[PDB]
C-alpha cells in the first residue's frame, strides 16, 4: 500500500487583551460567579456648594 | 494433505512512499534544518516486519 500525502500549515499570530493599547481603558476582573448576577448597580451622593 | 497458509496475510507499507514524504519535506523544512535523510551505519526504513 502507497500514499498519497497532504501538507498542514499551522503558524498563527496570536493576540492578547492585556497587552494591547485598548485594555488601557479597561479594568480587567475575573469574577467566576457572573452567571448567577443579575444586574450591577453602582450609586452615587453629592451634595452642591 | 494439502500445506495451506497458517495465517492471514499482512499490511505492508511501500518502500517508495517514504521518498516522497522526504521530497515533501525537502521543500517545506527549514534551510538544512532536515536530517533524517541522512545517517550512518545501515540505513533503514520504518517498518512493521
Amino acid at each position: 500500500f502507497e500514499a498519497i500525502f497532504g501538507t498542514f500549515c499551522n503558524r498563527l499570530e496570536w493576540v492578547y487583551f492585556l497587552t494591547s493599547g485598548l485594555a488601557a481603558a479597561a479594568h480587567a476582573i475575573k469574577f467566576h460567579d457572573l452567571n448567577k448576577l443579575t444586574t450591577g448597580k453602582m450609586l452615587f451622593h453629592v451634595q452642591v456648594p | 494433505t494439502v500445506s495451506a497458509p497458517a495465517t492471514y496475510g499482512n499490511f505492508v507499507l511501500s518502500p517508495e512512499n517514504a521518498v516522497t514524504a522526504i521530497s515533501y519535506h525537502s521543500i517545506l523544512a527549514d534551510f538544512n534544518s532536515y536530517k533524517a535523510h541522512l545517517t550512518s551505519g545501515q540505513p533503514h526504513l520504518p517498518n512493521d516486519s
